[PDB]
């Protein structure tokens, strides 16, 4: 990917979350479980559904009536016509391929993008109280319960409450 | 001791998608933007039910050829439907002037009604009821077109024509008339009597003169004798006058005509289906939003772009890979 | 404590650009790519000005209908300007063959000069002052167009016309000529005095021969009979050669021409304006650099391309959320 | 963002910086104030101006003259010719809009990834001797004066020189 | 203190590329989508040779302009080549009726074959040897185009010509004729003997009948005569009968036709080159997968997207600067 | 470039690395020598290839005959066929011209991106057992033979393994 993240060190999805596209796991003391980040998530689904109304919605349709009206003594008008129905359809089928194409790249890194933004969203919220593994996953150094990931995800962290705790595990597990 | 993980949605689907570098990724969710379906059926147009001549054709039902069914008053219509080879056009072999010309201008009709210009019963010195052909059949036996009228020589005279009508009516009036080419000199003298002959009319735009041409031509149902036909619409306020020697077929019934806009005869062998939409195509309407389709090319109304393709999915979802 | 801070650029500007996946972003600097500007002008284009007929047709403006002003000789013009329904067309009513062609011809032209090729004072057997018409009034006198001559007996005789002209000039010449249809034997007689009547031209091109229709007409201008006029390009070195009987409305005067490119005809209300363009619009030109326009469709330069748009704004500078 | 800068962590533009388009804050003790980084900046400009001026000048225009030359006995060759013309226009004004607005997408993309990468080579520079907040903004563990900061921007900043007094002061912070 | 270093590929290329931001980008490989080469030949189009005409026109090709090398039979083609000013069309002056609609006909023929459909030693009451023309040399003797005849009057006499020909080939019969325009009443009555005279051509759907036009023409190769050339389609098991007083120019060779598919006449100085090819310009083919070329507009064939463009330069490698 | 990497902090290509596009120069006790990352570079070919294959591909071609077929008293016709001509002759130029550029500038992005995710690929393998330069080099503070680079390469590093040595040497040369 373009960010390294989606299929990068992040090397896979999670059937779990299914509330989302992007999201959270935990494992603590009082159990393992899935969250998703209503915000983002959110965020990239007005986008994209904005993207594919926008490619629907900009194309102007109007009334057009096709068509063979002209006899076996207008055969040079007829193959004018020809070129012109045969032009417009190389046209068209050209940019839309194409068009696909393009954004459909753009809409996979597009989410790429985003999991990667979540990633060190978290990873600036937790500095060294945490150890990053390098597979998308955050090893705690103090205790983090239930209230204390959804203070994590919330973008609420305490990161000088922990920060001595942690300290003494990474500089005693670090030992 | 502890773990926080990032990740992101996976499921079962196998929705796949092509990219500029990389093809069949399965992703999470997809959308297609091509049209493929149609629902087999010819509708109506923005609310206008189109025109549908079953086995006839534009010719056969304007002048009113007997084999064809008897004229339903369509008062209304946004487009016409031909079959690819109608049975019945002209009955009595020929021609007819400007004819493309003249569907592309009844293709869509904002009103249409058959009106009685000259009657039959007032051609006093011609007969008006031997003109008829066995090419022409009807209730069991000879007849000829029902709009038009072949006159011929009464007793064994022909005496000039001179006929005139003004249109009082308020819209335009389309006027139909015919010339009959015989096979020799001899059947000329048998309908008609004058061996020399002409149709002149004239319209405040309109002027013309018409000569039969004789020549020995191929029979056609089992006819030498040829018949062209001529139209024009004349304005409100305007008056048509006809001069003629012998070899004309007579106006007795026109149309008037409003035309507002414009579209085009559509060549399908389907029904009617009693539905609506904004665009039609000969294999069936398309009930559409998306920008682009594959159904056909020869399509009337307001459509998607037609492109040779059988997919056009975009990314939605994101990498579903097992 | 110190501190290093890394940053960008905003300000209280409120242009707005849309994205694929976001509307209405603020945005520092923008560029619009659309031309929506006109000067509401005819110019001239690349350099050359317009032939702008008034209240003239192009028909009106060739053969001289009398009550179109007087002969502006423009040597040269880049197009040709004509009010959507010009008050000056045919005076007496009729038809120009081929005139639509015509009309693209004499679009464009690189040089245009009337010459004197037949005078009238040379038809000796024939009246060439009595050809006047109440529907060509020239100052509440009865007058006819004044490139053109309209014969007529003179005693009661019309011997034949053979007249040739030989183009000795060194471009080619549009020559004009007509044909004046009756409306009835008597004034046929009246006019010229041969009952049947023709006129042959022939070039080394055109073999043509002309026959009057007598047909009982509506009045236009409460006049009945009917003016056809026709053309050719005559070459260098060339000749053309008339016949005729009667009902022939004779060239005096005709055109040397020489055509490099070509153009159309706009149609247009507006008036002259004393400038210069790239690309003219009816509703005025376009001083244009931009690669597209909403202006109007019908464009005559070179143009950028027309658009169903109001707004093509480029993103320059960076998000301005404030 | 693409790059999680703009409207990432540095979360807001400066009204204050009025001579570029990318640059820094600073207070120290002889003041605070603005300075615009002039390549970063120059060569943003440079590339859209040239994104702008190709989408104009790839443009090619030639004459033509139209046009409603066709008779009442022509309307098929008229109705071809409205064909054309439709065809045309919705080619041209789908292209365009299309262009515009994923060209719109590349160019505050491109912002984004400047704005970006001028934070990561001033952080590149300071390394362990300034502490990142997390907002775009780096607070020094040492003394850094006007010279300082200029030796920042500039890309001559002296590590080893504040090493040790750094090192200091970050030390004193923790316990 | 040892060391790893990240970095990349680099060349002493010099192959540039252009960039939606920058310009002239140095960079390691490129590849040009855009074909500028063509072979500068005449080829065959997808296994199939042209139907090369050297000096001569189509209608001198099929009239068998004397002047017009006599080949060996080419019985299919794929296209039509003509030089733009082709230096043998009609030797006698004249026109062909519907021309550009049977050039277009004849462009791409599945098979073709001359065969004899009148023999001239059939005209034994007319002279069939004496309609002969010095504007028609064939060796240094007066002659005449060869697969029509110009049928004049024998001793003082022209009794009327009834003929038909039943197409009893398998294939459509393209039939030619003609009608010779005199230059006065005399020649009217020297060649042909009656002074009124007509030519009808009927089959089962054409009803023709044409009439000679006296005019006064100029001389082309010294003539005032011309002679206007007609033609059908005569479909298998239908007739088709000519009658004529005279001024008729009658068929003696007629031609076995098969139409597949469609084409154009290509314009070109160029010789055949031996080759095949999916694309023919007429500066030479195309040996094309590129999806643009910049060679000519006028081509025949599967072929790129013509474009104004010199170059179109794909980066496939990476920036190269020093 | 976007991500900084090219002709940022990486300034300058390699005319020793022949056998990819993105790789590694190292400089031990036992030499000097580059090594080309097989993944980076094999991903990046199969891209490429694919975009300037997808350009080609999505072209529909089909037979058509042009074609001068009417005479000077249809001038008008022909006129209408010379637009159309004119018109697609100009529509096809300004995407094909457009569509290289846009792509071109992608293409190299891609490169900067692919460059740019190597390097943070090996900054994440390493930490702080040694030390960022800040042109794409590595200064190590333990040693790395070439069993130990190949195990960068191949992302096999053992960090703590040397984590102590390099520990030392660490603290070391400041002051
Ligand atoms: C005097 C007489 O009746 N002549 C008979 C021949 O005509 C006839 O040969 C047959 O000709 C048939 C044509 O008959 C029609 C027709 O269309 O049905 C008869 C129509 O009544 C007549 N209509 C009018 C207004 O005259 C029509 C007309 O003359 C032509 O269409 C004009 O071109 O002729 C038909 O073609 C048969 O195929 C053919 O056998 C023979 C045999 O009956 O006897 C004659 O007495
Ligand atoms: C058709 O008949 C109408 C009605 O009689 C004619 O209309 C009138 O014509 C007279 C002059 O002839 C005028 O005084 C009236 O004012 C006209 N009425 C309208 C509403 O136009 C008409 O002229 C006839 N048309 C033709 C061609 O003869
Ligand atoms: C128009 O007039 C010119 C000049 O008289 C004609 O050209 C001459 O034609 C004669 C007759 O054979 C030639 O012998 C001369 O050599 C020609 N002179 C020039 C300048 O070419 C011309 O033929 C006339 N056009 C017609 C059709 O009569
Ligand atoms: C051309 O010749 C054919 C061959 O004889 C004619 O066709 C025959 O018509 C007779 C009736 O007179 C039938 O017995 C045969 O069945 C016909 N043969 C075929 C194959 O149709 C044909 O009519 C002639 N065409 C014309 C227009 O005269
Ligand atoms: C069949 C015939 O009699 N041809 C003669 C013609 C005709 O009288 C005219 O061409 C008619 O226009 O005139 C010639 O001078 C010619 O063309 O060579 C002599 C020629 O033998
Ligand atoms: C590519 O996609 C189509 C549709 O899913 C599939 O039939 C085909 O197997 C795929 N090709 C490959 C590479 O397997």
């Amino acid at each position: 990917g373009l960010f390294g993240a989606i299929a990068g060190f992040i090397e896979g999805g999670w059937q779990g979350m299914v509330d989302g596209w992007y999201g959270y796991h935990h494992s603590n003391e009082q159990g393992s479980g899935y969250a998703a980040d209503k915000e983002s998530t959110q965020k990239a689904i007005d986008g994209v559904t904005n993207k594919v109304n926008s490619i629907i919605d900009k194309m102007n349709t109007q009334f057009e009536a096709v068509g063979r009206e002209f006899n076996n003594l207008e055969r040079r008008i007829e193959n004018l016509n020809k070129k012109m129905e045969d032009g417009f359809l190389d046209v068209w089928t050209y940019n839309a391929e194409l068009l696909v194409l393009m954004e459909n790249e753009r809409t996979l890194d597009f989410h790429d993008s985003n999991v990667k933004n979540l990633y060190d969203k978290v990873r600036l919220q937790l500095r060294d109280n945490a150890k990053e593994l390098g597979n998308g996953c955050f090893e705690f150094y103090h205790k983090c319960d239930n209230e204390c990931m959804e203070s994590v995800r919330n973008g609420t962290y305490d990161y000088p409450q922990y920060s001595e705790e942690a300290r003494l595990k990474r500089e005693e597990i670090s030992g | 001791q502890d773990q926080i993980c990032i990740g992101y949605h996976a499921n079962n689907s196998t929705e796949q998608v092509d990219t500029i570098m990389e093809k069949n990724v399965t992703v999470t969710h997809a959308q297609d933007i091509l049209e493929k379906k149609h629902n087999g059926k010819l509708c109506d147009l923005d609310g206008v039910k189109p025109l549908i001549l079953r086995d006839c054709s534009v010719a056969g039902w304007l002048l009113g050829n007997p084999m064809c069914d008897e004229f339903i008053n369509v008062p209304e219509w946004s487009y016409i439907v031909e079959k690819a080879n109608p049975v019945n056009d002209l009955c009595y072999p020929g021609d007819f002037n400007d004819y493309e010309e003249l569907k592309h201008l009844l293709s869509r009709i904002n009103h249409f009604e058959k009106i009685q210009i000259i009657p039959k019963s007032s051609w006093s010195s011609h007969e008006a009821s031997l003109g008829v052909s066995s090419a022409c059949p009807y209730q069991g036996k000879s007849s000829f077109f029902r709009n038009v009228v072949w006159l011929i020589k009464k007793d064994s005279t022909y005496p000039t024509i001179k006929r005139s009508y003004n249109n009082t009516n308020q819209e335009d009036l389309l006027v139909l008339w015919g010339i009959h080419h015989p096979n020799d000199a001899a059947e000329q003298t048998k309908l008609y009597q004058n061996p020399t002959t002409y149709i002149s009319v004239g319209t405040s735009t309109l002027n013309q003169r018409l000569v039969p041409r004789i020549a020995t031509r191929s029979k056609v149902k089992g006819l030498s004798g040829r018949m062209e036909f001529f139209w024009t619409i004349l304005k409100p306020n305007d008056a048509i006058n006809f001069e003629s020697n012998g070899n004309f077929i007579a106006p007795e019934y026109a149309y008037k005509i409003v035309k507002k806009g414009d579209s085009t005869i559509m060549k399908s062998e389907l029904e009617y289906g009693n539905c609506n939409t904004k665009c039609q195509t000969p294999m069936g309407a398309i009930n559409s939003s998306m920008p682009f389709h594959n159904i056909h090319p020869l399509t009337i109304g307001e459509c998607p772009k037609y492109v040779k393709s059988n997919r056009l999915v975009l990314a939605i979802g994101l990498r579903n890979s097992p």
